[PDB]
């Protein structure tokens, strides 16, 4: 029951610069291997024996350390880096795996690309009435979304869920959805989302 | 090259049993020892099980220890993961792992492993999502954006395709939200303006935990 700790669980760094990540034990172990975790996939491993390289990861990938404290550096960072990272030891049982860092990697701000959609005739016949409205391709990852209809701000029955950072331009996207009964949606005619960070992105539209 | 293959998961009712199943190929299978670990809804890594080449030998945390039982079926060329008394604890993706092995001087942890199969431990019944076309409400653009909403289904996952997979370009597939006790998900596409509606555009939906699939044609309003 040996406890990998990660800390900082974030971590940020700038396209070409090296970055390191450590992992410390409440335990001496003998090893230490590390995993990388991308969007979508399972983890892959990345380092074995403490600093052997496994097939096919690229040289700007190593690994050190001994007893209790262990490190993996990347010694230039590239976009395709975005993920979370995983310690792992095997050395005793049970196998144990640390909570991971994921690394965020840093880029222009930019406004994202706003786009938003009316229930669709389909629900509607259902009785029910989404509206929903993408944000893709922004940056930083904090972002705000506000949703106005008739002019009046609606914070309640929004759901909003953020992807991963994207491996190619290192931007993310948020898809946000204002749920709302069929009969109130027919109450209202004017329906909006705003896109602020820091100068907003606004995109809308009239149900009549 | 490697590839492991889980199947198998699905809804169980706690206190319920249920059997994985893990093809293998692109290595000799018989000289390997196996595992299979488990990533939570919270995303935390676990290692769930392993066994021997010959399957004479099984190790487990204590965690699982008397409710699952690794095997593997050499002939067969797969390995197995039989879980019972199953707990709210146990929900998870479970993925097979090649591994671990003590060789060249060198230790090699679970690699290779499987995209994995869902499994979640609720009582409650399983529900089919409601998957609507999101197409403009108003052309003004040269790249236009579709999307497709898949909603209130139980339990998570779901797969999300445009075009029966030939259209992968220019997509974001959101995570999942909760909402009085059942998922919402969606899917945004986009290409250029001259490709629709001129041509088709559809969103694949497949939701196996209650055998839905559906195929939802995005067209204009």
């Amino acid at each position: 029951d040996i406890v990998l700790t990660q800390s900082p669980a974030i971590m940020s760094a700038s396209l070409g610069s090296s970055v390191t990540l450590t992992c410390s034990a409440s335990s001496s172990v003998s090893y230490m291997h590390w995993y990388q975790q991308k969007s979508g996939t399972s983890p892959v491993l990345l380092i074995y024996t403490t600093s052997n390289l496994a097939s096919g990861v690229p040289s700007r990938f190593s690994g050190s350390g001994s007893g209790t404290f262990y490190s993996l550096t990347i010694s230039s960072v590239e976009a395709s880096d975005a993920a979370d990272y995983y310690c792992h030891q095997w050395s005793s049982y049970p196998w144990t795996f640390g909570g991971g860092t994921k690394l965020e990697i840093k880029r222009a701000d930019a406004a994202p690309t706003v786009s938003i959609f009316p229930p669709s005739s389909e629900q509607l016949t259902s009785g029910g009435a989404s509206v929903v409205c993408f944000l893709n391709n922004f940056y930083p990852k904090s972002i705000n979304s506000k949703w106005k209809i008739d002019g009046s701000e609606r914070q309640n029955g929004v759901l909003n869920s953020w992807t991963d950072q994207d491996s190619k331009d290192s931007t993310y996207s948020m898809s946000s959805t204002l749920t709302l009964t069929k009969n109130e949606y027919e109450r209202h005619n004017s329906y909006t989302c705003e896109a602020t960070h820091k100068s907003p992105i606004v995109k809308s539209f009239n149900r009549s | 090259e490697v590839k492991l293959v889980e199947s198998g998961g699905g809804l169980v009712q706690p206190g319920g049993s249920l059997k994985l199943s893990c093809a293998a190929s692109g290595f000799t299978f018989s000289t390997y020892t196996m595992s299979w670990a488990r990533q939570t809804p919270e995303k935390k890594l676990e290692w769930v099980a392993y066994i021997s080449k010959g399957g004479g030998s099984t190790y487990y945390p204590d965690t699982v220890k008397g409710r699952f039982t690794i095997s593997r079926d050499n002939a067969k060329n797969t390995l197995y993961l039989q879980m019972s008394s199953l707990k709210s604890e146990d929900t998870a993706l479970y993925y097979c792992a090649r591994g671990a092995m003590f060789g060249n001087d060198f230790k090699y942890p679970m690699d290779r492993w499987g995209q994995g199969t869902s499994v979640t431990v609720s009582s409650a019944a399983t529900t089919p999502p409601s998957v609507y076309p999101l197409a403009p409400g108003s052309q003004t653009n040269s790249m236009v954006t579709l999307g497709c909403l898949v909603k209130g289904y139980f339990p998570e996952p779901v797969t999300v395709t445009w075009n029966s997979g030939s259209l992968s370009s220019g997509v974001h597939t959101f995570p999942a939200v909760l909402k009085s006790d059942l998922y919402t998900l969606s899917s945004s596409v986009t290409v250029p303006s001259s490709v629709w509606p001129s041509e088709t555009v559809t969103c694949n939906v497949a939701h196996p935990a209650s055998s839905t699939t559906v195929d939802k044609k995005i067209v204009p309003r």
